[PDB]
């Protein structure tokens, strides 16, 4: 999909694990 | 025209719609940004003024022969040419600036040909026995060729490719060596005497290396780029308007004179894109149909250059095969023009169109003679099925 | 004015033929505002990429197309709620609460009215509703660079197409009734290949969002782990080039590039820990080299396939496989032994071709 | 005020740099300037001077020993209880900040076996005691080794240990690496609050901690940042100084101590860690070069890119220095490790179809590019340094230590591969001869001509032992001779004519003892 003027996805993923991305808590 | 920001009208509208700003120091800063942008636009315009001055100064300092061509230093000219061929390859050019550089590259290459075709080039670096200095001269010449090819690979702009095609022709006319002297044959030498076979390897193992390396450097540049360079050039040979179409077709002729050193790959690539049959059909339908009397004299040079490319193809063994594998004789012989009995008021235009066909048809007879060397030294299964006629 | 007051859709077409391109675009932007669905807005912005402005319209199409994919998977969850639980239920009876059918319909109701930005699409929808594929598309569009998070998304995508290894329930042979779809070892591979190829096609050569070496090293390990416990009857549905052809055939990754991604996979990965796994990945590597030998045309390619590095990898791979095979030739069965003996004769031929393409230089 | 107009310290730095090299009295200048720095520091405390002039006082004090010889090293080994610059460098508020200062003084003092073995004792006598009231925490990797070794299953997370330990365990010294011996003390203040734990460790234990702890975390901060921070620059200075210090100790400490440094590095895998650093750094040079395009913000980024390149080139130079020093004593395992980690090859084709960033030919090509590109911007009048070749001159030194022991290697490697590794070494020596005119365009002629004397000395050794009964050396000597066509013979003849010109100009009595030994090679 790349465009040179998309909005960058400025998210902080550094606290996600395989658990927090697989589970419904 | 060049546009600047109207700092007065901007300052008045910013003071009418003041409602957008926390205070007037923001308005005066949005005006600071406009004053900075105007200052860099003014500097951009003066750098362009200075190129257009510099180009016209140099091309007049050459195109009048006001500097004696013997005294014109090739070490300086190749250092300038190598410098400016880099900016001639920059995708951030102005079109105007890249053209102004391109026409200056063209004049420097043409003045270097006018030196070669009057004087030996580089004499001061054969009067040095420095193998270093001729190595620096090849590395400059090569840095120019690999750069002119980058301008073709990068540019969408017809005239910037067109100038690079003229410069690539002049570069290949510069790099091609003059003929060796003819080898006189002492026809009376018929008797017995034994020894002076074995020493004859050595001196050819030098001069065939030394002509070999320059031509192999060109071949080892073309044979990295080939699939893209011959593809762009064979597109341009049918995608360009009139005058630059001729420049692309002339560039293709100059490359086919060298394609032997790649291994007939540009020729084979043209058949692997239908370009030979498509150019035959483009030739017969537009110049050898009933309206041949009405051919525009500007595009009669497009006909002559298309025919000179078929003549350059028939000057090769595989090229005679590839012209018969597109029925060249039968596909010209079907065309209305040849049925015309010429009459006096038009005879010169008939000869101008018949002569290149008779050159092409004579050229197809030439290669059909080399069958006679079949000494059966069996050993090795290199199954390259080249069609010996 | 008359068309902008009576027929706004004829208005922009007339303005475009009048060459008033920027006015046609300014009518089309106002269609994309006023419109009632996401579809009308994609059409109107697509016309603003047939007429700066172009890139802003193409970004709106880009967000709206992923926003449609979010809506589609939310309506699939509303229509098939028994499957969206039963694919997950296998490992624990931890019934994490099925999503509020009011909030999913409120999400769909708002996704169909307005385009959202990439971070709102990621946070309040794709991450909220565990849409890892649509989250990965948003990472690509947004150029997001967390290689660890991307590897976790790729793992959770692979582990959504592969059904988990069936545990030892009992052989109570009287259960005649239930057409509970026995997904074939073919059909698991067919779904997983399609999942990898069709995501790869929008991304490649983005090595951040399509990390080829990780996708290989985990995909082959997951199909190894799934297939290990299977019968030798089901280990005849598995293509030895199941991933390696589709990455070339669809994703256009060169077989030369794939060959050294598989050398890296075998040299770096946990394939050196178990004989059966090392036999498996070395078999895939030699069938990938068998594909490459059918694509090798030029004298230049023959002159690369005869390099010391390729020849020495093939001879190390043959020596490794031939060592492990004769370590296991006392425990393997009399079909699977022959399956490996017929592989060895291919590998010995492959090494012979790397040698003939080498000494095709003495003539 | 004097430093704010015309500084007397950088004057003395220019005095020791550019004044006295070719002086047959040189050590007498140093034995006077040492008494200036001391009688200055007897009147102004080095706590009361801005720390950039303190660093320059350390630069000068280091140059005083290296240019003064054993005449100053023996004065310091007898008066160091009284020397204020030395006593400042071993002070706790200097040691617990900037220990690269004392490690540079201990580097510069090494000149012979006597001063090398003296530094090896003093590194074990300097103990670092964290008795300043700043709670410096135990280095996290050794905090976790201490947590493992003591069953510390409860932790409070503050770098403290809120547990009723046995003093009969703590009254012992611990091996946090093999042949390291850190000691532990309980501060029993008299309040009955924190029973705080002190570590007592030597400047020798700290040399092991820099090389086997901090530099790994520095490698992963380098792995995350395109420009260096101030601490990344300071850790780089300290690591250059430590590598050169161990390199001098391995050159100049007698048999038992150079074998102790070998066995210390060997047993803790340190030679593999330093090669993983080398392989990362050689790849980061390919990012700091290939991010240059070919308002204040453009001068600051370009200056920082050049400064970071020079730091990487100096760290690799000190690695090649230490590998030269170890290969004088064990050439075989250093050669085999450069091959096993894939820096080197027995086949030119395998170099060409890998083009590995951090093969020796790639580092020469990078040093050739950074030294040639500087020639163009001849419009300003700043005091840039001349282009030097410290990396290539250290590669030659590392190859010469494999060449001198040739008659031992014949029983220790396969002859077919050992020919191939010597062919690639010879190919590198030949490339540096063919490119000589491109190198000698740089004004640092003495350094290049010495590097070529060090090349000619090694190729002469191969030729003069090829004339024996050894067939390995005859194949390699024939391959040297087959490479002496055209340009390699030309650039050799040019150097012999540049030598004829320079002995024809510099009849000025001041012929350096380098020139007439370059001729003698």
């Amino acid at each position: 999909f790349i465009t040179k003027h998309s909005k960058s996805l400025n998210i902080n993923t550094t606290n996600e694990t395989e658990d927090t991305l697989r589970s419904l808590n | 025209t060049s546009q600047l920001l109207d700092i007065i009208k901007i300052r008045e509208v910013l003071k009418n719609d003041f409602n957008r700003f926390s205070n007037e120091f923001e308005i005066e800063r949005e005006l600071e940004e406009c004053c900075l942008i105007n200052s860099s636009i003014q500097l951009y315009n003066s750098k362009l003024k200075a190129l257009d001055g510099w180009k016209s100064f140099i091309n007049i300092s050459l195109a009048q022969n006001t500097i004696e061509i013997d005294t014109l230093d090739e070490s300086l000219l190749l250092s300038l040419l190598q410098r400016i061929v880099i900016d001639f390859s920059n995708e951030r050019n102005p079109i105007e600036s890249t053209l102004s550089i391109g026409y200056t590259i063209l004049t420097i290459l043409f003045t270097l040909k006018l030196k070669k075709d009057s004087y030996q080039l580089f004499i001061n670096s054969s009067l040095t026995t420095n193998s270093t200095d001729s190595n620096v001269i090849e590395q400059k010449m090569k840095s120019i060729f690999e750069g002119l090819l980058q301008t073709v690979l990068k540019s969408p702009h017809q005239a910037i490719r067109g100038i690079s095609y003229t410069c690539l022709i002049q570069y290949l006319d510069l790099s091609a060596t003059t003929p060796t002297t003819p080898s006189l044959s002492p026809l009376s030498t018929s008797i017995n005497n034994v020894v002076e076979m074995n020493n004859k390897s050595k001196n050819k193992n030098n001069q065939d290396k030394e002509q070999g390396y320059g031509n192999l450097n060109i071949g080892l540049i073309i044979s990295k780029i080939e699939d893209k360079f011959i593809r762009i050039l064979s597109s341009d040979c049918n995608s360009f308007s009139r005058g630059w179409r001729i420049t692309a077709i002339s560039c293709m002729q100059s490359i086919l004179s060298i394609d032997n050193l790649c291994g007939h790959r540009s020729l084979m690539f043209l058949q692997n894109k239908g370009f030979i049959i498509n150019m035959i059909n483009d030739t017969c339908s537009k110049y050898l149909s009933d309206n041949w009397e009405n051919i525009d004299p500007k595009d009669l040079h497009v006909y002559k250059s298309q025919m000179s490319l078929l003549l350059k193809i028939s000057q090769q063994m595989d090229g005679v095969h590839l012209l018969m594998n597109n029925n060249v004789i039968g596909s010209f012989v079907k065309s209305p023009f040849l049925n015309y009995i010429p009459t006096d008021k038009i005879f010169g235009k008939f000869i101008e169109i018949l002569l290149p066909i008779l050159q092409l048809f004579a050229s197809l007879c030439c290669y059909c003679n080399n069958t006679s060397k079949n000494n059966g030294n069996i050993n090795n299964n290199n199954n390259v099925g080249g069609t010996v006629l | 004015e008359f068309l902008f007051a009576n027929d706004i859709d004829l208005c922009w077409k007339v303005l475009a033929k009048h060459q008033e391109l920027l006015k046609a675009v300014h009518v089309l932007f106002q269609i994309a505002e006023r419109s009632t669905t996401l579809d009308e807005k994609i059409l109107a912005y697509t016309n603003c990429t047939m007429i700066d402005a172009y890139i802003q319209a193409k970004n709106q199409i880009t967000f709206a197309n992923i926003q449609k994919q979010i809506v589609l998977q939310l309506e699939n969850y509303l229509n098939n709620p028994n499957e969206s639980n039963n694919r997950n239920n296998s490992s624990n009876n931890n019934g994490g609460q099925p999503f509020d059918i009011n909030q999913i319909k409120e999400s769909i109701s708002n996704l169909n009215k307005t385009i959202f930005d990439i971070t709102t699409l990621f946070t309040d929808y794709a991450r909220k509703y565990y849409l890892h594929e649509q989250m990965l598309y948003l990472c690509h569009i947004g150029n997001h660079s967390d290689q660890n998070f991307i590897q976790i998304l790729w793992k959770i995508i692979i582990d959504k197409e592969i059904p988990p290894p069936s545990s030892n329930l009992s052989l109570d042979d009287n259960a005649e009734n239930d057409d509970g779809l026995k997904i074939s070892v073919g059909g698991v591979i067919e779904s997983l290949v399609s999942k990898i190829s069709n995501i790869g096609y929008d991304f490649y050569p983005n090595e951040i969002t399509f990390p080829v070496e990780f996708i290989i090293n985990y995909g082959e390990r997951a199909i190894f782990n799934f297939s290990r416990n299977k019968s030798e009857a089901e280990k005849k549905e598995i293509s030895p080039n199941w991933l390696t052809s589709s990455l070339h055939d669809h994703v256009k990754i060169d077989y030369w590039i794939l060959v050294d991604y598989y050398n890296n996979t075998i040299e770096k990965g946990s394939w050196k820990e178990e004989d059966e796994s090392l036999i498996y990945i070395t078999s895939v590597y030699f069938y990938l080299v068998e594909s490459l030998i059918n694509t090798i045309q030029t004298a230049t390619e023959r002159r690369l396939f005869s390099s010391k590095q390729i020849l020495q990898s093939l001879e190390n791979r043959e020596s490794t496989f031939k060592s492990i095979f004769n370590r296991q030739r006392s425990s393997l069965n009399q079909e699977t032994i022959k399956k490996l003996e017929q592989l060895l004769i291919k590998f010995e031929k492959i090494i012979s071709i790397s040698k003939s393409f080498k000494d095709f230089r003495g003539y | 005020k004097a430093s704010s107009q015309y500084d007397p310290i950088d004057y003395i730095f220019n005095c020791l740099s550019n004044g006295f090299n070719d002086s047959t009295y040189l050590a007498g200048y140093c034995d006077c300037i040492h008494i200036f720095l001391n009688r200055f520091s007897e009147v102004i405390s080095l706590t009361d001077v801005s720390e950039q002039h303190v660093d320059r006082i350390i630069d000068i004090y280091c140059m005083l020993h290296e240019k003064g010889g054993e005449v100053l090293s023996s004065i310091l080994w007898s008066e160091r209880s009284n020397d204020p610059v030395y006593q400042f460098s071993i002070s706790p508020d200097c040691l617990n900040r900037n220990p690269d200062r004392v490690l540079s003084i201990l580097k510069s003092i090494i000149i012979n076996d006597t001063s090398s073995q003296a530094v090896f004792n003093e590194l074990i006598l300097i103990n670092i005691n964290n008795q300043s009231s700043s709670k410096q925490i135990i280095s996290f990797n050794d905090f976790n080794k201490v947590k493992e070794v003591l069953d510390i299953t409860n932790d409070d997370g503050n770098g403290t240990i809120s547990g009723v330990m046995k003093r009969d365990i703590i009254s012992q010294s611990f091996r946090l690496y093999k042949s390291q011996f850190k000691s532990f003390s309980v501060i029993n203040d008299g309040s009955g609050g924190d029973g705080g734990i002190e570590i007592v460790f030597t400047l020798h234990d700290l040399i092991i901690d820099l090389v086997a702890i901090e530099f790994n975390s520095f490698l992963d901060s380098l792995g995350q940042q395109a420009f260096f921070d101030q601490r990344t620059i300071e850790v780089s200075k300290a690591y250059i100084v430590v590598l050169d210090l161990i390199s001098k100790l391995v050159n100049f400490t007698p048999d038992s101590y150079s074998k102790y440094f070998w066995q210390l590095f060997e047993n803790n895998r340190i030679l593999e860690s330093i090669i993983q650093v080398y392989l990362r750094l050689c790849n980061q040079q390919n990012f700091t070069v290939n991010s240059i395009p070919t308002q204040p913000t453009l001068m600051s980024s370009y200056s920082t890119a050049h400064y970071n390149f020079n730091i990487i080139t100096n760290v690799i130079t000190s690695i090649l220095s230490l590998f030269t020093s170890f290969s004088k004593m064990n050439p075989l395992p250093i050669l085999n490790l450069l091959i096993e980690k894939g820096i080197w090859s027995s086949s030119p084709t395998v170099l060409i179809s890998l083009f590995k960033r951090g093969s020796f030919n790639h580092l020469y090509d990078v040093e050739k590019r950074s030294s040639t590109t500087s020639s163009t911007s001849s419009t300003s009048s700043s005091s840039l340094s001349s282009s030097t070749f410290p990396l290539t001159k250290s590669i030659v030194k590392l190859f010469n230590t494999f060449i001198n022991p040739l008659n031992q290697f014949e029983k220790c490697i396969d002859r077919s591969q050992y020919i191939g590794y010597l062919e690639s070494f010879i190919s590198f020596h030949l490339q540096v001869i063919s490119d000589y005119p491109i190198i000698s365009g740089n004004n640092n002629h003495n350094e290049t001509w010495e590097m070529i004397s060090e090349i000619f000395s090694a190729l002469d050794f191969i030729l003069n032992k090829s004339q024996s009964r050894n067939s390995i050396l005859k194949s390699l000597a024939f391959k040297i001779i087959c490479s002496f066509s055209g340009g390699i013979l030309q650039c050799t003849l040019s150097s012999l004519l540049d030598l004829e010109v320079l002995q024809n100009t510099n009849k000025s009595i001041d012929r350096t003892s380098s020139i007439d030994n370059i001729l003698k090679s």
